[PDB]
């Protein structure tokens, strides 16, 4: 993918958690209070 | 601590430390096998606690663990607790201290945490037989000094609030929670936490208020009544039983919500209704703000007595104290039902008394003018404005007034607001009324105008017992139907009896107050009466007002003013109440627009007071919007977005500014960095928000009486020197005019260097002036607050005006509004049957030392100060009555209450 292609995944991650927890934090405070690969062997056969 | 066998009684608690024999072996022993050996045990128990109380003393860890550990194994193992019945249920005496060796003395983390468990479960099983009460009091009231108890039996009493918090927490509620085990109700517990409360109450003081905040009804506040007041005198004196019930209140304000702070504090107003003073009544029952418990601490005076008396002449001052007037209408006329005298009493509730007083004060103060003598353009209109905003209160200042050549020099909008700063020479006073007369019957229709403002100035200090009340003069200018005439007619009526919703006043406003359709921008003043009117006492919300608002709406937006004017009167209206007022929000919210939605914010403020901490959060996700959503995609309109943004800002500090002063005065300076840090991100983010919040910054001072007054108005005053919106520099001196002349001596230097350096506009200048003045009132002749005085939790009503009036770009129309600045404070006095008009001594305290209360009761050693003086601002608000040694007794207690002493000499 290279780094152009990680940067549009860890900008998107981040923006939504940044949007939410902005008010969802301030919110619910509040509430209460109002082996080392070798030959990785499969028994089981694929095709 | 070794052993050394049976020698003597005292080798017996050394043999015990390490290894018990007449607690442990034999007795286990005994229970694990016969059953006759279950009489042995009764009397043995005796012996068993006499050896506890002997090795209390001892505190190291070991020698109570170790000594104890198979008694504790033997509560399920070997005894089982049922394997004679009532013999180990009385026989728990002993073990309940083991378990708390293991909880407590030592720490495993493993065990401290079960066991707390199982504390819980026997402590209720132990309180049916109300012993377990006794092992609470040998404790509480100590035999023995040892560190351990001190931390231990914190814990005992930690059982019982465990459970009863958890039960507003989470709803399934009793012994099903397996968290304590035990029944938050049932006749079993209820009769131990009684008796818990008795012994607390006498020797500590931690635990009686955490029961009746978790219990949370005001049924838990009624049982503290009953013990209380049997306490009253012989216990302790009176002033001791006071200072304790209000640190429950106060201490507990912020996390009571609307209807629950309410009904505990009534019973705390019950509790000094019983009590011999009946000065902390009236007091109280001023906070609650409802009609009904002013009259019976009037009436309790009154009525019994069929002589003069004490009696009367008691009840008048109490109702006088309260320059809302609220008071003085509600009392007046059962002096005439009664008529022994009609003539002292009715004059004395009034706050017509109250002038005369002022002439003694006055007298002292003396005249030093400092007006500007400008003269010719805008400049003669800023001058003429500025000899009232130096002369406020009662002042005689005649002759320069009755020099009409200046008065004559004001055009426009300027002729009305000279003519109203005339009025403000007379503030509060009977005589004055001539000057304004000769304008009113010739000339342009705008100094008619003038002269109906001044009146309702001049009014505001006699206005009731029939004597000229404003209502009489000012009934003729609303009938006449000229508008001008009008609006300004209903302004000053409501500014006069302020607080007083009496029938006639009321009654005038009430048909009125509902013609929006026809387009007028000065029928602001239609519903900005009215809401003033109602301030001070409880709400009705009323229908009249309401109903307008909206019609407005229908009718125009074109008048930006008319409809900024308007949003504000409605939410200064619901001031006075908070829990009615989660309703109307609703309502309000029904109809939906964008220009509705900046009523909204206003309004929220009000309802949510005195419990806002939501609030808070919510007035600044406001803020950030606008910006916000822009944020996202980088990576008829303009009437209503102003409105919009405009209402959040004022709605903020409002806010703040009222939770502030209920909840802890600590919080006061946390607020007001928080505001800082507010203004700071506008700053860079909206240019058109900055505007506002500069403005807004002043009243946030004023209103939330900030306990530093230097620093913060100075500092911010410069950096809002390149800034436009000169207005920024009135909203501060009504704060900073304090006790005149101690802030105010750096003030009038600070705001003086900007205005007479810059001069680079005529309009920008006259801004500047007004501030100037208004700031100092000759060597201390009087102190603006927004407070009461009567209360410093206290909020005003004739300084309602001032609130209203930084939240619009200036106007010359502005000019005639912000003439009017009401909310005088009196002097005290000693007074005496002939009505002494001189002071004796007090003390004065900069800061008070007491931390029982956070308000901070007069300390009884103060500083010594002479006859007459004004009961000063901060650094100087506790106040002692000093008279005690010259055999002179208060009846009026004062702790720098507005209210004037009074005294009785032996």
């Amino acid at each position: 993918e290279e780094a152009s292609g990680k940067e549009v995944e860890k900008v998107a991650t981040a923006v939504l958690s940044t949007t939410a927890r902005a008010k969802a934090r301030a919110k619910k405070t509040k509430k209460e209070k109002g082996e080392f690969y070798k030959n990785k062997y499969s028994s089981k056969p694929y095709k | 601590m070794v052993d050394e066998s049976d020698k003597k009684q005292q080798t017996i608690d050394e043999q015990s430390q390490i290894s018990p024999e007449k607690q442990t072996p034999n007795k286990k022993d005994k229970k694990k096998e016969e059953e006759e050996q279950l009489s042995e045990e009764d009397a043995k128990l005796k012996t068993d606690l006499e050896l506890l109380v002997e090795r209390l003393k001892e505190d190291d860890s070991s020698l109570y663990e170790a000594s104890l550990n198979a008694l504790k194994e033997s509560i399920k193992n070997s005894t089982s607790s049922m394997t004679a019945v009532p013999k180990p249920l009385k026989f728990l005496r002993p073990t309940y201290p083991d378990l708390c060796s293991i909880y407590d003395k030592w720490t495993d983390p493993n065990l401290k945490s079960s066991l707390a468990d199982v504390l819980s479960i026997l402590a209720m099983t132990y309180s049916e037989n109300g012993k377990h009460d006794s092992l609470r009091y040998r404790l509480l009231s100590d035999v023995s000094d040892f560190e351990g108890w001190g931390h231990e039996y914190i814990r005992h009493l930690a059982l019982e609030i465990g459970e009863v918090y958890n039960d507003q927490v989470e709803k399934d509620a009793e012994d099903e929670t397996s968290s304590d085990g035990s029944k938050s109700d049932g006749s079993a517990a209820t009769s131990g936490f009684e008796f818990s409360k008795e012994d607390t109450l006498r020797l500590c003081l931690d635990i009686v208020p955490y029961f009746l905040k978790h219990n949370g009804e005001e049924d838990a506040v009624d049982l503290l009544l009953e013990i209380e007041s049997i306490d009253k005198l012989p216990q302790f004196v009176d002033e001791n039983t006071f200072q304790r019930v209000c640190q429950y209140m106060v201490a507990c304000v912020p996390l009571l919500p609307p209807p629950e702070d309410v009904a505990f504090l009534k019973t705390a107003y019950s509790i000094y209704l019983s009590q011999n003073e009946l000065t902390d009544a009236i007091a109280l029952a001023v906070r609650l703000g409802e009609e009904d418990m002013i009259r019976s601490v009037f009436d309790a005076t009154s009525d019994p007595v069929m002589h003069k008396q004490l009696a009367y002449i008691l009840a008048a001052q109490k109702t006088s104290f309260e320059y809302e007037g609220v008071q003085d209408i509600i009392g007046n006329g059962k002096l005439s039902e009664h008529f022994l005298y009609l003539a002292k009493e009715l004059n004395l509730t009034g706050p017509k008394v109250p002038e005369d007083i002022y002439k003694s004060h006055l007298d002292n103060s003396k005249s030093v003018f400092s007006s500007a003598g400008l003269d010719s353009a805008q400049q003669n209109l800023a001058s003429s404005f500025v000899n009232g905003f130096l002369n406020l209160g009662y002042c005689n200042d005649k002759l320069i007034v009755d020099n009409d050549n200046w008065v004559y020099k004001t055009k426009g909008d300027g002729m009305t607001s000279a003519v109203a700063s005339i009025g403000s020479i007379y503030q509060w006073n009977l005589d004055g009324l001539q000057q304004l007369d000769k304008y009113l019957y010739v000339d342009e229709p705008e100094v008619k105008a003038g002269a109906l403002l001044g009146i309702g100035i001049s009014a505001s200090g006699v206005h009731d017992g029939e004597v000229e009340p404003a209502l009489l003069l000012l009934q003729d200018y609303v009938t006449n139907p000229d508008t001008k005439i009008s609006s300004a007619a209903i302004l000053g009526l409501g500014i006069a009896f302020a607080g007083s919703k009496n029938d006639e006043v009321l009654g005038l406003l009430l048909p009125i107050a509902a013609s929006t359709d026809l387009p007028i921008e000065t029928a602001a003043m239609a519903s900005l009466a009215l809401a003033h009117v109602f301030v001070g006492t409880c709400n009705g919300d009323i229908t009249t007002s309401i109903m307008d608002n909206f019609l407005e709406r229908t009718a125009i937006e074109l008048k930006t003013d008319w409809v900024r004017f308007l949003a504000l009167a409605l939410g200064i209206l619901y001031m006075g109440q908070g829990e009615q007022v989660d309703d109307v929000l609703e309502t309000i919210s029904a109809i939906e627009h964008p220009m509705t939605s900046a009523i909204e914010v206003l309004v929220g403020s009000c309802a949510y007071t005195g419990t806002g901490d939501v609030l808070l959060i919510q007035d600044l996700l406001h803020r950030l919007t606008p910006k916000n959503v822009k944020g996202e995609e980088d990576a008829e309109i303009k009437s209503e977005e102003k409105k919009g943004k405009s209402s959040d800002k004022d709605a903020t500090t409002d806010g703040k500014n009222d939770d502030e002063e209920e909840e802890k005065e600590a919080g006061i300076v946390d607020e007001l960095a928080y505001a800082v840090l507010g203004i700071a991100l506008i700053a860079l983010g909206e240019d058109i928000g900055k505007e506002m919040s500069l403005r807004h910054f002043g009243h946030l001072m004023h209103y939330g009486n900030e306990h530093i007054r230097r620093m913060v108005p100075l500092a911010m005053g410069i950096v809002s020197v390149s800034d436009p919106q000169m207005k920024v520099f009135d909203t501060l001196t009504r704060f900073s005019h304090d006790a005149d002349l101690e802030v105010s001596m750096n003030s009038i230097f600070a705001m003086g260097l900007c205005g007479a350096g810059t001069n680079n506009a005529r309009l920008a200048q006259l801004l500047r002036q007004l501030a100037s003045y208004y700031s100092r009132e000759q060597d201390a002749l009087f102190i603006t607050r927004l407070a009461q005085g009567l209360l410093h939790l206290g909020k005003g009503t004739m300084t309602m005006d001032v609130f209203n009036d930084a939240h619009v770009l200036n106007k010359v129309t502005l000019a005639s509004i912000l003439t009017t600045a009401v909310g005088l404070v009196s002097p005290s006095f000693m007074l005496k049957h002939h009505q002494l008009f001189y002071m004796l001594n007090a003390g004065i305290r900069p800061k008070f030392i007491l931390a029982l209360n956070d308000e901070g009761e007069p300390i009884k050693v103060n500083v010594r100060v002479g006859q007459a003086v004004e009961t000063v601002g901060q650094a100087g608000r506790p106040k002692k009555i000093t008279g005690w040694i010259t055999q002179s007794t208060p009846v009026l207690l004062n702790h720098g209450e507005r209210a004037e002493l009074e005294t009785d000499e032996y």
